């Protein structure tokens, strides 16, 4: 109001951002999967 | 020696005789489990860890199958997956539908591994329903919801083997097998709080913390416990402005993976009886006041009292950090005083073990040194109370190898067999000249444990003299590969105080102070303060010390600042601030810097990096964190400090007594905690709930 | 096609420092020349000499930057800013961000030594 | 539309402070605190919704 | 529109076929407390005043002096 | 009635509005702020405001305390708090309560108390 | 070694690189769970500021904050990468070296070892 | 000094060997020479031998003890004490 214009100020939140990523799983969730490579693109094994 | 085997195609080399699950863990293969734990005996009752080995026809328990040369292990066979699903299906059959109300929720292993290895749905819809289990009262610390027990026996294994509390066990048979005491008895041990972490499900739970938060909304900070002098590493879980709980984090050289009950449950004393605004005594009452008003009152008292030299006494309490001690000592020196005392009895005088060399007042054998012990003599100390995790360590050593323990001092309830040689200095003379002295002479890794409570006696010189003579004689106790001489501090701040020379001068102990500055300092009595003295208190809780003061200043607590603490080992550790101080409380060294400016002796540092520089100036081992380095002056120190100046001291005829009357309430925080108050009256010896017979 | 706009310069990272300082001085001259235009556009209370002083301070701040790539980036951002100002894309609110000093005194207590900072918990 | 907290026919509240609603809320509208009620039940001591953050999802 | 009682509000919106008075006893909520209907009070002294339902997190010390 | 403020001045509140609930006078949880404290701390925003219009729902602790104990034959009482009149799942998850111990044992979800007879 | 102030091209406030201290570490094995999936990444987060961390609004009781980094936490694949990043931004850091479980050989048969002397304790299973 | 002397020295370092010798041999002689001063010996791996003296009202002074002989260590200390 004193300056009659939109001013920029350091951020100050009334409620702070609560990051709930702290509760990520402690166990590996998916594993390795499987490979869908065609046999014509895998290196050959000797014998 | 180390043998070789293959796990899921990989090549992993492991010591012979190890369990297959150790090999899997080393090789980066994840195996589910419940009953297995790294610090407990192997049980193999959960059957979750099954794997296939080509030699065996049926899948084998990985936690209990010993490794052998050339073994081939598959953890990913269709049979293995079907096995995990079957085991989980059976596990969840009688498990209660309690997740929204279980405190474990969000950090429950049953949840995570059911989600990762179990089926998406269930098959058990029986009109007869599930089994139910009575709830059992085992004290005010560990709340029980035994419907959730999956019978992993971790709690039993820990309570029996690790903490030596055999009241816990399993009664009944088959479906009706219940973990408990079979009758109303408290789980009475100072390590009880750890079954909370060990129980993978919510069956055993923190009672003062119950229902107050959920794991995903907690900010986790790694910091340092200050309840005892061991220096346990802890994780501080806080949300917003208050601290929720304290849980251990691994440091295999200090506390392993355990903390004692005080460190765990005295957190609730940090949100009550707090100091938030400066106070000024006016008549017989305190009145709130501004920081400027307080500090100006201190300055005016200083100019009016006009202390010369040692008339400005400074006392440091059990809980304060190194930076605050350094600030206080520097300011007091710049006032011309040398009267920087500690808070312990006889703390007006210098300690009898000396300050010149670190190895005179430290656990010279590291805490890990106890693992190698073959004989230990305890002098005037009860480790079960002074250092609980170290007591557990001594216990584990005693269980797994032969070991001879004897003690001189009050009859102590121990978790390990001890030999009592007497309560007196004469009994120590007899022992060190007797059979147990011979045992120490013959031992390969002997170590002598001296309690800090002996240092507080007037006759501490005689004890230190006898021990120093014995040490300087016996090479096994003190050679170039092993220092068996050990002082066991009880307060987290004593080691740091001695490290910076927070020790009164000889002439200082004679003077009667006109101004006293208490930093912490809640063990002070009415006697140690002159009536005419002007007393300043600086702390975080309201206790007897603040009751004695004329001006009170609020300072931050150990969870609210990033300080340095030096444990019994001489290890220097750094903490991290979880939250900010409440109210108008301030960081302690900043308080000292500002008041010194008002006193005209302005300290040369006004920034944390400059504080660490001053600390490096005082000692180079304060800035080297998590490091222990042995003394090259082992032989010089003993002669120069323990046997040298203690010749004249006359031993008293008074018997050695217990250093701490009540394990649960020893600090300002602990005396401000309702939980410790409840625990103290619940876990009293004369209460049948804590007897057995 | 989509053609460039007014006072647009294609992005080019100068391979040599000297060829960059040529452009840098050109940009400084452009800013000094545009100062009165900025004073008209954004209805500023303060004077054209103060605009030019502010520009000189901004250019001064990076007078000792050595690595060439960082200088290239700073020059590109400075030109983007110039194009933003001169085309009246910016409003008065964002323009006055550049000018925090010409606002009035914010209050009686701006701490300078340790005791005043400490009293306000900013030590 | 607008939010409301329900009771059991006996008149005991249904919210047991499980805080899943707090964890799922995409606008972080919900703030909850809890502790053991004097009769031992797990109940909320503070349950706020900021109706100006909510996206009514 | 806030003065329409709940249940009638739903009927008037074509939520249900059967009006509240015509609904059987089985499909009526049981209440252990007296039922009171209050419309929207905004712009009046009866408007809702919000507040924190918890006392402060950290409790300060009650100062007490002792004699040396 | 009369609450002294931080100013040292007096705040007058009718007795009916100092009760925590219409049916209960005192708080039912340690962290719960009492009405007296609420007014003492928020009295600026309560001026010229009509307290009789504020929500004031009933305290459920007493309402569940008025419900009679259900006696069951066996060792386990099963509760799910369902609504037998409407369709769908409207109760709380089905749990089983052990009643071998002396006295009444409360359902963890709904508070209904069971006892073995 | 360390990028000074005012040649950082990020545009962050100068205060970030002047008077803030970050910490780099690996998460500790939680004591409550046996899983170890979160413990391999190298987190980077900011040490708190005393005045601006968190206060309580005097209306609805919320946690107000003036520290804009209180919720930020980066993940890195390795300690050297985290060091390089912090140096390139000009952040003062501290490294907290991780702690691991010391290996020991565990045998199920050890629960039944014959005792030639008096029993030190009755194992129970 | 009048009130406090502090000895900093590495445990394994070669540049600290005269310091280790000076301590190990005449620490008692130094203590008896100055019966009111408080003497501290503090060791750490990376640090260069230094000595610190604290005289009065917090005034402190330090000299480096990167020295060849135990003798020369002694006169460096004595020159500090004056
Ligand atoms: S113990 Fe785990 S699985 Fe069981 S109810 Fe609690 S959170 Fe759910
Ligand atoms: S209470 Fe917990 S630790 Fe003990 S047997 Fe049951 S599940 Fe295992
Ligand atoms: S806390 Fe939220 S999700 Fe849980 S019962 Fe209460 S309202 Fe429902
Ligand atoms: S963990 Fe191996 S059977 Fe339980
Ligand atoms: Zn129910």
């Amino acid at each position: 109001e004193e300056k009659r214009r939109v001013v920029y100020e350091p951020l100050e939140l009334t409620q702070a951002f609560r990051n709930f990523s702290a509760g990520s799983t402690a166990w590996e969730p998916v594993g390795p999967g499987r490979d869908d490579r065609p046999d014509s693109f895998k290196l050959p094994t000797p014998k | 020696a180390e043998i070789e085997l293959t796990i899921d195609g990989h090549k992993v080399s492991i010591e012979a005789g190890s369990a297959l699950i150790q090999a899997c863990e080393k090789a980066g293969v994840t195996v589910p489990r419940y009953c297995y734990h790294d610090k407990l005996a192997i049980a193999g009752n959960c059957r979750m860890c099954l794997v296939d080995v080509e030699r065996a026809p049926k899948p084998v328990a990985s936690c209990a199958y010993p490794v052998a040369p050339g073994m081939v292990v598959r953890t990913d066979t269709e049979r293995v997956k079907q096995a995990r699903e079957n085991v989980m299906e059976m596990m969840l059959q009688n498990h209660p539908l309690d997740c929204p109300v279980c405190d474990q929720g969000g950090e429950c292993d049953l949840q995570d591994q059911s989600m990762r290895y179990g089926r998406d749905r269930g098959r058990f819809t029986e009109i007869t329903g599930k089994r139910s289990t009575e709830d059992k009262n085992i004290g005010p610390l560990v709340k029980t919801s035994m419907n959730r027990c999956i019978h992993c026996t971790r709690c039993v294994r820990f309570a029996n083997d690790i903490a030596g509390a055999p009241e816990l066990g399993s009664s009944g048979r088959g479906n009706d097998m219940q973990i408990g005491t079979y009758l109303e008895k408290n789980l009475n041990t100072e390590l009880s709080g750890n079954v909370i972490d060990l129980c993978p499900v919510g069956a055993l739970t923190n009672k003062p913390y119950a229902f107050r938060a959920r794991p995903w909304e907690l900010k986790k900070t790694e910091s340092i416990d200050v309840m005892d002098a061991v220096g346990s590493n802890i994780r501080i879980d806080s949300k917003g402005v208050e601290v929720m709980r304290v849980i251990p984090r691994v440091h295999e050289d200090v506390n392993e993976e355990w903390i004692n009950d005080k460190s765990r449950f005295a957190c609730d004393g940090l949100k009550t009886q707090r100091l938030t605004t400066p106070l000024i005594r006016v008549g017989d009452k305190f009145v709130n006041a501004t920081w400027d008003d307080a500090l100006s009152t201190i300055a005016k008292a200083y100019q009016q009292k006009a202390p010369k030299g040692d008339e400005f006494k400074a006392v440091a309490g059990a809980l304060v950090e190194v930076e605050s001690m350094v600030a206080l000592k520097d300011m007091t020196n710049a006032l011309g005083s040398e009267n920087t005392t500690t808070d312990t009895p006889n703390g007006n005088s210098a300690p009898a073990h000396g300050i010149t060399f670190r190895s005179n007042y430290l656990f010279n054998s590291s805490i890990a040194g106890i693992e190698d012990a073959d004989a230990i003599l305890l002098v005037g100390t009860n480790p079960r109370r002074e250092a609980a995790v170290m007591n557990a360590r001594i216990r584990k050593a005693w269980l797994r190898q032969e070991l001879e323990i004897a003690s001189v001092g009050p009859t102590l309830d121990a978790t390990f067999d001890v030999a009592e040689l007497g309560n007196t200095h004469a009994d120590l003379e007899k022992a060190l000249s007797g059979e147990f002295g011979e045992v120490l002479k013959n031992a390969k890794n002997p170590l002598i444990i001296v309690g800090s409570g002996i240092t507080d006696r007037e006759d501490a010189g005689a004890f230190f003299n006898t021990i120093g003579k014995f040490v300087e004689s016996t090479p096994s106790v003190l050679n170039e590969n092993w220092n068996g001489y050990n002082v066991l501090q009880r307060s987290a701040s004593r080691a740091g105080a001695y490290d910076i020379g927070f020790t009164p001068s000889d002439e200082a102990s004679k003077t009667t102070p006109k101004m006293v500055w208490l930093l912490g300092a809640d063990e002070v009595a009415a006697s140690d303060i002159p009536a005419d003295a002007f007393v300043v208190y600086q702390g975080h809780n309201g206790d007897v010390g603040a009751q004695f003061a004329d001006v009170v200043l609020p300072g931050a607590a150990y969870t609210e600042k990033a300080g340095t603490y030096v444990n019994t080992e001489g290890r220097s550790q750094i903490s991290r601030a979880a939250t900010g101080p409440p109210g108008g409380a301030r960081e302690d060294w900043k308080i000292l810097r500002a008041v010194s400016e008002y006193l005209g002796v302005a300290l040369p540092y006004e920034d944390a990096y400059e504080v660490r520089d001053r600390l490096a100036e005082i000692s180079p081992s304060l800035v080297r964190y998590d490091l222990v380095e042995p003394t090259v002056f082992g032989d010089v120190a003993v002669q120069h400090s323990l046997v040298g100046p203690n010749g004249s001291v006359t031993p008293s005829s008074a018997p050695l007594t217990e250093t701490i009357e009540n394990f649960y309430m020893t600090d300002s925080i602990s005396r401000s905690s309702p939980t410790m108050a409840k625990s103290s009256i619940a876990f009293n010896k004369d209460n049948k709930k804590n007897q057995a017979f | 096609a989509i053609i460039a706009t007014a006072f647009a310069e294609t992005v080019k990272f100068s391979g040599s420092k000297q060829e960059l300082q040529k452009r840098t001085l050109a940009l400084y001259r452009q800013f000094l020349r545009g100062a009165p235009t900025f004073a008209d556009l954004y209805e500023v209370q303060f004077s054209i000499p103060t605009i030019r002083t502010k520009i000189r301070q901004e250019f001064e701040r990076h007078r000792f930057v050595d690595d060439l790539s960082i200088q290239n980036v700073l020059y590109a951002k400075g030109h983007m800013e110039y194009q933003e100002c001169i085309n009246f894309w910016k409003q008065q609110a964002q323009f006055l961000k550049y000018f925090p000093e010409e606002d009035d005194i914010q209050g009686r207590h701006q701490p300078s030594n340790f005791v005043d900072k400490f009293l306000k918990n900013r030590a | 539309g607008e939010h409301a907290l329900r009771r059991y026919p006996s008149g005991e509240e249904r919210c047991i402070a499980c805080k899943l609603c707090e964890a799922i809320c995409p606008a972080l509208a919900i703030t909850i605190d809890a502790e053991e009620r004097i009769d031992g039940s797990r109940r909320t001591t503070k349950y706020d919704i900021d109706m100006t953050k909510c996206i009514y999802c | 529109m806030s003065q329409v009682e709940p249940g009638w509000h739903f009927w008037l919106g074509y939520g249900v076929d059967t009006a509240p008075c015509n609904t059987p006893k089985e499909k009526l909520p049981i209440r252990a407390y007296p039922y009171k209907f209050q419309p929207n009070y905004t712009g009046t002294p009866g408007a809702f005043v919000t507040y924190n339902t918890l006392k402060p997190k950290i409790s300060a010390w009650e100062p007490v002096t002792k004699q040396r | 009635k009369s609450i002294i403020s931080y100013n040292g001045n007096t705040i007058e509140i009718p007795e009916e509005y100092t009760k925590q609930a219409p049916n209960r006078d005192s708080t039912w949880a340690p962290a719960q702020a009492s009405k007296t404290e609420i007014y003492k701390n928020n009295m600026v925003r309560f001026e010229q405001k009509d307290l009789s219009k504020q929500p004031m729902p009933y305290a459920g602790i007493e309402l569940i305390a008025q419900q009679p104990v259900r006696f069951v034959h066996g060792n386990t009482a099963v509760c799910d708090g369902a609504n037998h009149n409407g369709p769908g799942a409207q109760g709380h998850p089905k749990i089983f309560i052990n009643v071998d111990a002396p006295g009444s044992h409360a359902c963890q979800y709904c508070g209904t108390r069971y006892e073995k007879e | 070694d360390n990028v000074p102030a005012h040649e950082i091209v990020s545009g962050a406030p100068a205060e970030l690189s002047r008077n803030r201290v970050v910490r780099i570490y690996q998460q500790a094995k939680p004591a409550t769970q046996s899983g170890e999936y979160g413990t391999f990444a190298w987190r980077l987060d900011w040490d708190i500021v005393d005045v601006a961390n968190r206060w309580e609004n005097d209306l609805i009781g919320w946690q107000s904050s003036g520290d804009y980094m209180q919720a930020t936490q980066m993940k890195f694949t390795s300690k050297e990468s985290a060091i390089k990043f912090a140096n390139k931004q000009g952040w003062d850091f501290y490294i907290q070296e991780p702690h691991h479980r010391k290996f020991r050989v565990k045998q199920y048969a050890n629960n039944f070892v014959h005792s030639y002397g008096k029993l030190k304790h009755i194992r129970t299973k | 000094a009048l009130r406090e002397i502090r000895f900093h020295l590495c445990q394994n370092g070669s540049s600290s060997a005269p310091l280790r010798q000076f301590v190990k041999n005449q620490i008692g002689a130094f203590q008896k020479a100055n019966p009111s001063t408080k003497v501290l010996v503090r060791e750490a791996n990376g640090v260069k031998p230094i000595v610190f003296a604290r005289f009065d009202h917090g005034h402190e002074s330090k000299i480096g003890l990167d020295v060849s002989s135990e003798k020369e260590v002694a006169e460096r200390v004595k020159s500090l004490i004056e």
